[PDB]
């Protein structure tokens, strides 16, 4: 235990760095915690309150993306109070999400979709009408349906850290609160389509890849980019003998979780 | 003590409350103010610590936490960054109008509790952060700041103590969540008047990423009153942990709404019928009280009679006291309706950051003016419930809890009369 | 009513003229010299509230040169004009009259000061009288609550408001002059009407309940 | 000594650069201001 | 995000042609292995499946993402880079 403490994820003891988070410690035990803000190479956020679990000996449940285990903490995953929070977080979240599924790039690629199977609640008590924002015009390859969007902050953090362009943000304050820029302003720089990636729900998605197919048609290859001499690791979706997508793959000495335009 | 009220003014804080002398450097001087602070500052931040934690003030801010042990958490030596200390001079609650007050008429007394508290936890510089539409306060603020730079109470040499502090000044921009104490640190810093989550704790990490205290104008400006006349006094009024003097903020349907200085535990019925004239009707007339501003939530007549202005009487009324905001309603007052326009409050002041409080106060403010309209059906009264409960706890700063808070008391309380709307509703429309 | 998007209009495009002037120069130096080095980025509600005092309201060419002054990113500069509610993003009327209608105000009939103002104006709320000269809104709590029913009318308070009392203010801003702020029922400011409930004895002074030792 | 008139009368007559140039005036008071050691976080 | 999918070890076989059928346009191929997608739960296992049928392997050794640094106090820095100018 040499600069390390102890933590316990439902009574299993581990070691844990200090300044390990509640769901960095879960995860090293083996078990994914609910997410949808985070993201393990963007800055932390902490907005979405999916993360949201059950201390031990501790009333108030912690958001786990955010918090670092103190010492002994026993993290109850699968408790009562977490599954209820995961159910009234994703609760607010479906009130006011648009009923596009079929009509949405994000068929079997959502995580709000499948984080609802998982924790949500199978029903709605929602009577009242839901909201609806105009879209935007960022450029000729992300397509913006912003309605969608449930606020995670993802393609700004995204835009501000990592393509450094500062150009995406929220304006407006509560329940208006749009994601985007206030002027009519092109998101066109090189390491754009992976805000299409991060983004969770089909808020940004692909205009290239437009309603074309869906991912438990498209066959993934593993292949190698060649447009530069970075050797990017993609995967090719190929639905019947066509190549129908390019995605990056988890590479943390070459190109860690993103590809550029020209490769995507 | 046993029976609590009936305050002096040989006893009371804010002596210029109401107005009435002058608010300047000498009115300030004539009242007491500025008196021995330079032997405050040379005994020193240990001594002036263990004076506020032995007078056991509390957060005038409604947290209700231990001013003394909160300004104590800064008490550690300096690891190459300045330490700020900053004056939440928001006072965005509705109901509450006491932080003006005193801003606007002895605003001496705030810059005098800011070299104060500064000196006690270690600091250089004060932001007092002012609500945006009190254009007046603020200007009148600085021409008190601006008299203290000029007689040398600030700035080089604290009141020739040698400690070099500073006040400023900051004005926001019209957003109640910007009272909050990390979100007010964001609105310091430039960006939205987002709240930023804890840990890092303003006192580790705070405004331009300094250690820093934010603390109510109340709190602060209190502060050199209780290192003058020591922790023993302002101990000695008041209840056991709930110690001290109060502003009391009273409005609503009372003959004289006003803002009254008095001790803590005073009865509620004894406040209202001694400084705001009474209800307008009566105490009979009475219905209901939201005592600590619209996060807390209400208490009918039949607890408001024999109710104590306690943060524990109030909890143990299962409400709490905010910033001592008394808002009375009578049996004139269409209660349903007076609890949907706080919603709408909350709706409009709801800074949209984290899913639970965005998506679950609009949908409270929706389903609270159906039930105005008397729209719904009796299980929706346990569906709103429920709704507040997933809202309280799950959000990141406490703008969420004090927007579930006022349901929940509506739905414990006025049950039967959100029941006779719906039956009404139901009955004329088919 | 307002919405939180940029249209590109002739009045409000990016090209109309806006530049602060050499004493609003001065003052923004002021305000950089207030905040600490390396985090001048903090003085963007200061210099944005100086831009909207000069101009009235805030264009998008002031928002820009906000930005290119501040050396800030103009997405941030947007992201706090459109956050924060009292910057003007339209223009408003010489006379920007805000009705308090938050529950306190309301028990107190702000209802009816709000609809003798829409019948003397002759406008709704949310929308401007045809000469350009009164902008009426409803707005949540003003921090003056005892003293409700009460407006604010550019930087002045007017509390205790009756309909008739607002019906002189209304008069008195089409003739020209200075209303004069605080109540209008007859008490100078939060004191309780009828006389004074607390502080009639006159205050002590200095080198009074001082502790020994200090 | 009088404590039957209103005091506050010197807020009726400010205009709407007054607090700007309070603050532009106590710009010569304060303290040298603490530095990051760089000029922005860009 | 979910990383369910990344736990169990795959073994599947190289692409063959797919052409367009004359008729309908459809995906017609020749190859029988063609869907074949074994799971295994060692990597030794499937070596081991592989090598006792016969077929040549090529094994590709498990990228597990590494443990990063998160903290979210950086994001409000005094003089790092890491402070964030919005959220
Ligand atoms: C939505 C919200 C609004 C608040 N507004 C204020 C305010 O206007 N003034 C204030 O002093 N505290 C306000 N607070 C409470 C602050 O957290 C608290 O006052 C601050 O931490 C200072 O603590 P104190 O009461 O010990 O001075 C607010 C809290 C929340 C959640
Ligand atoms: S983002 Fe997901 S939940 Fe939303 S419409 Fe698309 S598939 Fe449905
Ligand atoms: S557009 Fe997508 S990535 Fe951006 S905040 Fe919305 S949901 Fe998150
Ligand atoms: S609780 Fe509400 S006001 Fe507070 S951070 Fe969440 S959205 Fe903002
Ligand atoms: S994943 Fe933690 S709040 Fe979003
Ligand atoms: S509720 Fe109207 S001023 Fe506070
Ligand atoms: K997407």
């Amino acid at each position: 235990a040499s600069n390390l403490i102890e933590v316990f994820v439902d009574g299993q003891s581990v070691m844990v760095e200090p300044g390990t988070t509640v769901l960095q410690a879960c995860e090293k035990v083996g078990m994914q915690i609910p997410r949808f803000c985070y993201h393990e190479r963007l800055s932390v956020a902490g907005n979405c309150r999916m993360c949201l679990v059950e201390i031990e000996k501790a009333p108030k449940v912690v958001a786990a993306c955010a918090m670092p285990v103190m010492k002994g903490w026993n993290i109850l995953t699968n408790s009562e109070k977490s599954k209820k929070a995961r159910e009234g977080v994703m609760e607010f979240l479906l009130a006011n999400h648009p009923l596009d599924c079929p009509i949405c790039d994000q068929g079997g690629e959502c995580d709000l979709q499948d984080q609802s199977m998982m924790f949500g609640s199978d029903r709605s008590r929602f009577l009242e009408g839901k909201r609806a924002v105009e879209d935007k015009n960022i450029g000729p390859l992300v397509k913006t349906i912003m309605t969608r969007c449930i606020q995670c902050t993802r393609c700004i953090r995204f835009a501000s850290e990592i393509a450094g362009v500062d150009d995406l943000g929220t304006t407006g304050r509560g329940n208006d609160m749009q994601v985007g820029t206030y002027i009519e302003k092109m998101f066109m720089s090189e390491l754009s389509g992976n805000v299409i990636d991060i983004c969770p729900v089909g808020a940004l998605t692909s205009k290239p890849y437009a309603f074309t197919a869906r991912p438990w048609e498209t066959r993934k290859t593993e292949s190698i980019d060649v447009m530069d001499a970075v050797g990017s690791n993609i995967v090719v979706s190929t639905r019947t003998g066509e190549v129908m997508r390019i995605l990056p793959r988890m590479h943390e000495d070459i190109n860690e979780e993103w590809i550029s335009d020209k490769t995507r | 003590k046993t029976s609590f009220g009936s305050l002096k003014d040989e006893d009371r804080i804010f002596t210029n409350l109401y107005g009435r002398h002058d608010w300047r450097l000498k009115g300030a001087l004539r009242r007491g103010d500025w008196y021995k602070t330079k032997e405050i500052l040379l005994k020193g931040p240990d001594w002036i610590l263990g004076e506020m934690k032995t007078s056991g003030l509390r957060g005038r801010g409604g947290a209700g936490f231990p001013t003394g042990l909160k300004w104590s958490f800064m008490n550690k030596p300096s690891d190459g960054r300045p330490k700020y200390l900053v004056v939440n001079a928001d006072e965005g609650e509705p109901g509450t109008c006491k932080d003006r007050e005193i801003m606007r008429h002895d605003p001496h007394k705030l810059v005098e509790g800011c070299l104060v508290g500064g000196r006690a936890m270690g600091a250089r510089a004060a932001y007092i952060y002012i609500r945006g539409e009190f254009y007046n306060e603020a200007s009148n603020l600085q021409v008190a700041i601006r008299e203290a730079y000029e007689a040398g109470l600030i700035g080089k040499n604290a009141c020739g103590s040698d400690y070099d502090f500073d006040v400023f000044v900051v004005r926001g921009a019209g957003a109640y969540i910007c009272g909050e104490e990390t979100a007010l640190i964001e609105s310091i810093e430039g960006k939205q008047g987002k709240p930023r989550l804890k840990p890092p704790f303003p006192a580790d990490v705070g405004v331009f990423g300094c250690p820093t205290t934010v603390a109510n104008v109340e709190t602060v400006a209190v502060s050199p009153t209780i290192c003058r006349r020591g922790g023993t006094w302002f101990a000695g009024f008041g209840r056991e942990r709930n110690s001290g003097t109060k502003l009391f903020n009273i409005s609503g349907h009372v003959n004289h709404p006003c803002t009254v200085e008095e001790e803590m535990s005073v009865p509620l019925k004894e406040l209202i019928e001694k400084h705001a004239g009474g209800v307008t009707g009566g105490w009979d007339n009475l219905l209901a009280v939201i005592p600590g501003g619209s996060s807390t939530p209400l208490i009918p007549k039949s607890v408001c009679e024999t109710v104590l202005m306690d943060f524990d009487a109030l909890v143990q009324a299962q409400t709490g006291l905010g910033t001592a905001a008394v808002i009375v309603m009578d049996r004139s007052t269409d209660i349903v309706k007076a609890i949907a326009r706080l919603i709408e409050f909350y709706k409009h002041e709801s800074c949209g950051q984290c899913t639970p409080c965005r998506e679950g106060v609009d949908w409270m403010n929706k389903v609270m003016a159906r039930f105005v309209k008397g729209d719904a059906r009796p299980a929706e009264i346990d569906s709103l419930w429920e709704i507040s409960k997933q809202i309280e706890g799950h959000t990141i700063c406490a703008l969420g809890d004090g927007a579930a808070w006022p349901v929940q008391g509506l739905i414990r309380h006025f049950r039967p009369e959100l029941e006779d709307r719906m039956q009404r509703f139901a009955q004329q429309h088919r | 009513g307002a919405l939180f998007v940029h249209r590109d209009t002739p009045e409000n495009n990016p090209d109309t003229p806006f530049d602060f002037t050499p004493e609003n120069y001065k003052r923004i130096e002021a305000i950089v010299k207030n905040y600490p080095e390396g985090h001048q980025a903090a003085a963007v509600l200061p210099v944005l509230d100086l831009a909207q005092r000069q101009n009235g309201w805030l264009p998008i060419s002031a928002m820009n040169k906000v930005a290119e002054v501040l050396q800030v990113p103009p997405m941030r500069v947007y992201e706090v004009a459109t956050f924060y509610t009292m910057y003007n993003r339209k223009p408003v009327g010489k006379y920007h009259i805000q009705v308090c209608t938050t529950t306190p105000c309301m028990l107190r009939d702000s209802d009816s000061i709000l609809e003798t103002l829409q019948r003397k104006l002759g406008i709704k709320v949310g929308e401007t009288t045809p000469d350009k000269l009164f902008t009426l809104i409803e707005v949540e709590c003003l921090g003056a609550c005892v003293n409700a029913p009460m407006v604010q009318i550019n930087d002045n308070y007017y509390e205790d408001l009756t309909p008739k009392d607002i019906e002189e203010i209304i008069d008195e801003l089409k003739a020209g002059k200075v209303p004069k702020p605080g109540p209008r029922s007859g008490r100078f400011c939060c004191e309780p009407a009828g006389g004074l409930t607390s502080l009639t004895e006159p205050p002590k002074g200095p080198g009074f309940g001082v502790q020994a030792g200090l | 000594t009088d404590t039957t008139t209103y005091k506050n009368l010197q807020h009726h007559d400010y205009n709407t650069y007054t607090f700007l140039d309070l603050n532009l005036d106590l710009s010569k008071f304060r303290l040298p201001q603490p530095s990051s050691g760089r000029e922005s976080p860009r | 995000s979910g990383v369910n999918n990344t736990k169990k070890w795959k073994m599947e076989f190289d692409t063959r042609e797919r052409w367009e059928n004359p008729l309908m346009g459809w995906a017609s191929t020749a190859d029988p292995l063609s869907n074949m997608v074994l799971t295994f739960s060692a990597k030794e296992d499937a070596i081991a499946f592989a090598e006792k049928n016969g077929w040549s392997y090529d094994v590709e050794e498990k990228k597990v993402p590494k443990p990063k640094s998160k903290s979210y106090g950086a994001n409000f820095s005094w003089n790092k880079r890491t402070r964030v100018s919005t959220k």
